[PDB]
């Protein structure tokens, strides 16, 4: 009967599905439902997510198709272990994450259906690995506003929750809402598999063709030698100047690494082969 | 290793001296942990009839020794002068006189409480205020600073009030003898039967009162926990029971604690695990550590695991580089 | 330790009660005989009077730094068995 600083675990599969689905229909403002799982009031988890079919209505409650969800749930029960649908996600491409009247109506409907009905908001605003614009919201009824909003009983997690603070538009519509802490679900096997993926796939680590390297190197070193020779004037003047109450140029770590690697290539050249 | 041998050699040298100064004789008991040795020297003093030194060394060790072996010392002493010796090496008459000293002298300012009150924020810092007032008169049994206003405890969520009643208990620390009736005065049924939060807080306060103070309160709390709800109340009750039986190593409480841990409950299980760790304080009992570590990775709750963390940490301690196997296992 | 852990839980704060040992210096001659000793601090109260080098008092709010400076009042018939270098429960004879 009291809220707290709860947490939602998101499986890597879940966030990947959410982001790809959102990018799929950015102009269309796509939406869907998740298949989450209950552990306790403090924490709740989500593992799988499916895409509700495109509908011209938008994020309307009617957009949910009972036959579609029933069929998907039955199929999942047949193959693997499904779980009850925690809530809904949608992409609000406008600016960051927030909610609207229709969104709050849908959330209220689900809250009538279940307990948390957590809402998820994504956007096309993304970075290569540095945006995660996703966010999670949950509504507050207007009956208990006399009572405390979110009874807090932990300083560390409450402060961590406040660290994201609230977005400009979020304050513009923060009422009837209270964001809930999100975190990536523990990931080891998936983490290890991805880490192996990077070396060979997401960046040049084939390790068999890993070793121009003697064609253009002469020219690159020529450019950098000329540039350093030029830059050497500024330290000259700086030293020339007296006490009087742009020498820092580095440009040497790059040459160091490049040509030391090129020289080391002799190890492949003379021994590894032949 | 060198420490024990040098200590025993030097204490032998000392008692070989004409006057076995009990101050330097306490090294065996407090550093070399020779409860039998301290018992024997106390017996020699008793037959020598110098009760002055007897209770001097008794108080010295009592205020500068761990109960785990004081129990053995008392056992050896037991099997008049003997009765007085047992009393002083008994349920903390030193604590009684300390609390008498504390109540006899207090310097507390109401204006600080008032400055907190008028600066009320209508937010979580209610709990911070109640705990601060608890710290103010810890063991003073002077709640009038709070008895004056009955709204600071009437304007909190059912959960913070648990902390408030725990603070009330903390203010009243050391009476022991009357603690039963004193807590009953604010008994959960008397205060708020519907607030099971206060129900658990009552047991938590009762446990806090007898901090390290062994007695029948341990068995009483054991029975209460046995006949009570598994989750809604058991958190505070189990926590207090574990605290009151700290380091007692008794199996009759260990069984209940392990059952609670194995009741796969989150709201109270973390307190259960904290108590489990507390009771097995520095025992190095491999059975307990293996049980707790195995159960840690076996469940799927954070709160349970967060509590079990400190529980394990407190299980085995004071061994320097002795439990390194466990350290490495947990570190990796 | 429990206090440090209280960042993830508030109710645990009360545990600091266990970590509270007052600096009062307790003195008793007989089993219960309260003594009328008044050690002379031989220093300015200043620190003592927290809201003329001397001090008197049973145990009082005397701190280890002030305890080390306290002077044992031999003028009285009974005296402590062990010195009064640092506080605690020093019995008298």
């Amino acid at each position: 009967a009291v809220d707290t600083a709860e947490q939602v675990y998101i499986s890597s599969l879940a966030l990947l599905k959410m982001l790809k689905h959102g990018r799929a229909g950015v102009p269309m403002e796509v939406m869907g439902l998740m298949l989450g799982e209950f552990v306790d009031d403090y924490t709740v988890r989500v593992i799988d997510v499916f895409a509700m079919p495109q509908s011209g209505t938008g994020v309307s409650v009617e957009a949910v198709d009972p036959v579609f969800q029933a069929k998907m749930l039955d199929m999942l029960k047949q193959t693997g272990r499904p779980e009850m649908v925690v809530g809904w996600y949608h992409s609000h491409p406008g600016f960051g994450c927030w909610l609207s009247g229709v969104d709050i109506n849908t959330q209220q409907s689900f809250e009538a259906l279940s307990e948390r009905a957590v809402a998820v908001v994504v956007d096309p605003i993304q970075s290569v690995k540095g945006k995660v614009v996703i966010d999670a919201f949950r509504l507050i009824n207007a009956n208990m506003m006399v009572l405390g909003h979110e009874p807090r009983q932990t300083t560390s997690n409450l402060g961590h929750l406040n660290k994201p603070s609230i977005q400009a538009l979020i304050h513009g519509l923060n009422r009837h809402y209270y964001s809930i802490t999100i975190n990536y679900r523990k990931n080891e096997l998936e983490q290890k598999m991805l880490l192996n993926l990077h070396k060979k796939s997401w960046m040049e680590g084939l390790t068999l063709q890993d070793y121009v390297v003697k064609e253009m190197l002469e020219l690159a070193k020529n450019y950098n030698k000329a540039v350093e020779e030029e830059d050497k004037m500024t330290p000259e003047q700086l030293a020339i100047k007296n006490v009087g109450k742009r020498h820092l140029e580095e440009h040497v770590d790059v040459l160091m690494t490049s040509n030391i690697v090129q020289c080391l290539a002799a190890m492949l050249d003379t021994v590894v082969f032949k | 290793q060198f420490r024990n041998k040098v200590l025993r050699v030097l204490v032998k040298i000392y008692m070989n001296l004409e006057k076995p100064d009990f101050i330097n004789v306490c090294q065996c008991l407090i550093f070399l942990d020779d409860p039998q040795a301290v018992s024997d020297i106390l017996e020699k003093l008793v037959k020598e009839d110098n009760l002055l030194m007897a209770y001097q060394i008794c108080f010295d060790l009592y205020e500068s020794a761990s109960q785990q072996f004081l129990s053995s010392v008392i056992q050896n002493l037991r099997t008049d002068q003997t009765l007085k010796m047992i009393k002083i090496l008994s349920g903390e008459m030193a604590i009684e006189l300390h609390l008498q000293f504390l109540i006899r002298n207090n310097n507390t300012d109401l204006m600080i409480l008032k400055n907190t009150k008028d600066a009320v924020r209508n937010s979580v810092c209610h709990t911070a205020t109640v705990i601060a007032n608890s710290f103010m008169h810890c063991g003073t049994t002077s709640d009038q600073f709070l008895r004056d206003n009955l709204e600071w405890l009437a304007r909190a969520t059912n959960w913070a009030k648990f902390t408030a009643t725990a603070s009330l208990g903390v203010i009243h620390k050391g009476h022991e003898k009357e603690a039963l009736q004193l807590m009953a005065t604010y008994l959960p049924k008397d205060t708020s039967p519907g607030s099971a939060y206060q129900e658990g807080g009552g047991l938590y306060a009762l446990g806090l009162i007898h901090a390290n103070h062994g007695g029948d309160i341990i068995d009483y709390l054991l029975n209460q926990l046995k006949n009570a709800s598994n989750d809604i109340v058991r958190h505070g009750g189990s926590l207090g029971l574990g605290l009151a039986a700290m380091g007692t190593a008794r199996q009759d409480v260990y069984d209940l604690l392990k059952t609670n841990l194995y009741q796969d409950d989150a709201v109270t299980g973390e307190a259960a695990g904290l108590a489990l760790g507390l009771v097995m304080l520095g025992s190095k009992n491999a059975q307990a550590i293996e049980d707790m570590v195995g159960y840690a990775q076996e469940t799927q709750h954070e709160k349970i695991l967060r509590g079990l963390a400190v529980g394990i940490a407190l299980v085995m301690y004071g061994r320097m580089e002795e439990a390194d196997a466990l350290i490495e296992s947990l570190c990796r | 330790l429990v206090f440090t852990q209280f960042w993830f839980w508030f109710p645990l704060s009360h545990f600091l009660s266990l970590a509270y040992t007052p600096t009062c210096v307790i003195g008793l001659n007989k089993d219960l005989k309260m003594p009328k000793v008044q050690y002379k601090s031989n220093c300015k109260p200043s620190t003592f009077a927290y809201p003329t080098a001397k001090a008197k008092k049973n145990p009082a709010r005397v701190m280890p730094a002030q305890l080390k400076v306290l002077t044992m009042p031999e003028t009285c018939r009974y005296q402590p068995f062990k010195p009064l270098s640092i506080g605690g429960i020093i019995i008298l004879k």
